[PDB]
């Protein structure tokens, strides 16, 4: 072992001590109204979660059309999606709580 | 060759300190 | 409690005091009768050189390891010379060293010198000079 | 003929040339500040060799042939009990640039104007600034003033075929 | 601290050693130092967004060093930071080699007497080393200065007793 | 202070000089058609912003249904959301402009 | 060249050896049903892609 | 102990250079 | 000045090793 | 607007040019009668070496520690030699040292030598040579 190479390796290793991962991957355990997320043997509650606005917005049950011919129709929202147990999400850590950005599926 | 011996001693000391834990 | 005086003291900072010993004072003692002295129905107090004389007399007159109340420093070993246990020159050396080491424990005494020494019959004579702060 | 003068906080000024033992003066092109190191003799064992004290963060001036070359602050002070000496380390004013840390948004600005604004934001006196008619556009987040100015002048140097320093 | 098979958590300086280091008795050498490098006297608080909300300056440190050296801390939503903890002042240290016992170890307070002024100061031990070789035993300590020990008693704690027991 | 520990600490600190944060958090000042974002005492304009496509797409005012029974209906879009002043966004820096990925709300 | 400054620069440069970029930017070559993405002279297929729901 | 003194000097020099600012 | 010479030698050695490639 | 990062004010950092010592001038003195000399109803001012003669005369004539107005370096100690308190050689050496050290505090005086010394009866004679900038 040449001491110069060992010193260079030591510098490269010790330079990484303070670094933190960019993002986290998590698995859901409960449905969206009472959301629970597990990552790194830690379960998050609703006090610890910031979520994307579109996720909350799209869970609208029903909406109505404008009137015409003295009658109206009711249309059921087809974009509603409550996360099932076992799904994967991408999340970013902001201070003391995690921010959920999107849900990933294999296409 | 003095630089090589000095570097060897420094590397050994740093490895021992890493094993012991540094705050 | 804020200053750091080890490299240097601040110019504005004033030293609290200079350290000096108080005036040495002692109860007066008479040597021909070996008693404390009463003055107007109370103990008489003297100071400085006479008090030092009283202390010196008391220190020379006591033995070193005899009494349990005293420490190992107080006293004098002059009782080991009686009877010519050593030779004459060794006796002179030991007497000088004993007196010097016994007297130098008082902080008010600065230097002791045992100058003269003579042997006449069974009597050893010497001259001791004590230098004090006063 | 070299002279060293020291200004103390209360208002006193001393000429310490007769006490100085060694002087060093140096600089490098990769730092904005120059440094001065000197030693004086002060003995605690001997009463004759006791001197004045020079506390941390007092100004020291360096003269050679009746010309002032250095003015700076005292940063380190050390005293060894074996040797009758006290050591000092001083630094130029230039280290004040790296303390500042501001966020800027520059669009189509002259590099000289960028340097002038950086010097003005954290209040500092400007002697003269090199002129170059090169415009720069950059977003600075959490960067020193020294790094900002050096980056802008490197971009100017890409055109002027020159090198610049602070 | 791991002593033998036990693990402990203790606060530094609670135990003060009986032995005192004096120049004429048990000191081989000492080196005293003062430094300004790690001084902080301005604190800036920013919100989560990175925008500044408040700032503060410490006058006592600013009196010693004319310069402003700033620090930036960030508070989240659920924390309200205290500024006054982030200030840092001048550091004063000592490097000592001498004779002592096996009680002088890291995490304890020690006393060193000043030779010129006959003043005693309290230090905290940061690093220690004991060596036995060729029938001699010496210690080397790295000391951090706390404050000057008050002559006699600072608060003058008197034993609070009734004039008459009964 | 043991010099070896100080050296290791110096290496750990100087290894972090060139690192840059992964993401940024910003607050809106003007509504979506003329978007303004403030971060790190910097205000972004429309020249400096790249936005998610879905954010632009969902601001569609109206759409129509197919004809049946010789009549049609007009249905108003209920997913329209213009960001209000004071909302929080997650953004990533790409070259000289920031990319806005999603808006975060506490659920 | 002062050796201390060179040493500090060496530390700063060698501390960055293991770091990886946070994100990547890519441009599509085929439409969504059969998606293909090009980044860093690499073309991704459907075996290599996870997409938002 | 030579390595310890060399390390102490190197650390002091690096700290002074950090305070002064390095490009 | 010994520390400066030692630092110069260490820097030169590290630069040569960087050019040569280190695993 | 701009901060001043140094101790004090810009005025304290202006250094006056260093120049030669200004010409030495002093009130004329009459050695025979020990009086200042008046000329045309005013004091008479002399220049260069005559003024130095006046200053040297006054410095030699005073005693070192007698007066409160003077510092500890002004004056001479030649009064300690009166009456043969030392042997002849010691008195000669001490007189030479006293005169040299007393005279050398003036920045206008460069060197002093005491060359000839003779004891005749109760009188001690000496020759003193002084070198100045003029």
């Amino acid at each position: 072992a040449n001491p110069i190479n060992e010193f260079i390796g030591i510098i490269r290793e010790e330079g990484k001590y303070h670094n933190q991962p960019s993002f986290f991957i998590g698995k859901i355990k409960s449905k969206l109204p009472d959301l629970k997320i597990e990552t790194n043997n830690i379960i998050l509650e609703k006090e610890d979660i910031l979520i994307d606005s579109w996720m909350i917005d799209r869970q609208l049950e029903t909406f109505d059309t404008e009137t015409n011919q003295e009658h109206q129709h009711e249309v059921k929202n087809p974009f509603i999606d409550n996360f099932e147990s076992g799904d994967m999400v991408i999340m970013f850590r902001i201070g003391e709580k995690f921010a959920v950005v999107s849900k990933l599926v294999s296409l | 060759a003095d630089i090589e011996k000095i570097t060897s001693k420094l590397v050994a000391s740093i490895q021992l300190a890493q094993l012991g834990g540094v705050l | 409690s804020t200053i750091f005086p080890f490299i240097g003291v601040p110019e504005d900072y004033i030293l609290p005091k200079t350290e000096e010993l108080p005036i040495f004072r002692e109860v007066a003692w008479d040597f021909e009768k070996d008693e404390p002295i009463l003055e107007k129905g109370d103990f008489k107090i003297i100071e400085k050189k006479e008090a030092l004389k009283v202390w010196i007399y008391k220190c020379i007159k006591t033995n070193r390891y005899e009494h349990e109340i005293y420490s190992l420093e107080y006293g004098t070993e002059l009782s080991e010379l009686i009877g010519q246990k050593y030779t004459k020159g060794l006796t002179e050396s030991e007497a000088s060293r004993f007196i010097k080491e016994a007297l130098l424990i008082n902080p008010y005494i600065l230097e002791v010198n045992v100058k003269s020494a003579n042997f006449n019959r069974d009597i050893l004579s010497a001259n001791v000079k004590v230098s004090t702060i006063y | 003929m070299i002279k060293i003068w020291v200004h103390i906080k209360n208002g006193s000024i001393y000429d310490i040339t007769d006490i100085v033992d060694k002087v060093s003066w140096s600089g490098d092109y990769k730092s904005p500040s120059r440094t001065l190191e000197f030693s004086i003799i002060q003995s605690s064992f001997d009463n004759v060799f006791q001197q004045i004290d020079i506390p941390i963060a007092s100004t020291v001036c360096f003269y050679v042939d009746e010309k002032e070359l250095f003015r700076g602050m005292i940063i380190n002070r050390s005293k060894d009990s074996s040797s009758n000496e006290i050591s000092f380390v001083s630094k130029d004013m230039g280290f004040l640039l790296t303390q500042s840390e501001v966020s800027y948004n520059f669009k189509d600005k002259l590099v000289e104007d960028i340097a002038k604004q950086v010097f003005a934001e954290n209040r500092l006196s400007v002697g003269i600034i090199a002129k170059t008619n090169v415009k720069y556009t950059k977003m600075f987040i959490g960067v020193n003033g020294y790094d900002t100015i050096m980056s802008a002048y490197t971009e100017a140097s890409k055109k002027t075929k020159k090198k610049y320093m602070i | 601290e791991a002593n033998l098979d036990k693990f402990n958590v203790i606060e530094k300086g609670t135990v003060t050693l009986s032995v005192m280091f004096e120049e004429g008795f048990n000191i081989i050498n000492t080196t005293f130092s003062e430094s300004m490098e790690n001084v902080k006297n301005k604190v800036i608080v920013v919100d989560q967004y990175g925008s500044k909300i408040s700032e503060k300056i410490d006058n006592e440190i600013f009196k010693e060093v004319n310069v402003i050296m700033q620090k930036v801390i960030q508070q989240q939503e659920n924390q309200d930071v205290d500024i006054d903890s982030e200030f840092n002042g001048i550091e004063k240290s000592c490097s000592l080699k001498g004779y002592g016992d096996v009680s002088c170890i890291t995490g304890r307070g020690v006393k060193v007497k000043d030779s010129y002024t006959k003043l005693v100061g309290l230090f905290y031990i940061d690093t220690d080393k004991h060596t036995w070789q060729n029938g001699e035993y010496q210690i080397e300590l790295e000391l951090n200065f706390q404050n000057l020990m008050d002559e006699k008693s600072a608060g003058q704690d008197e034993p609070k007793e009734e004039s008459n027991l009964g």
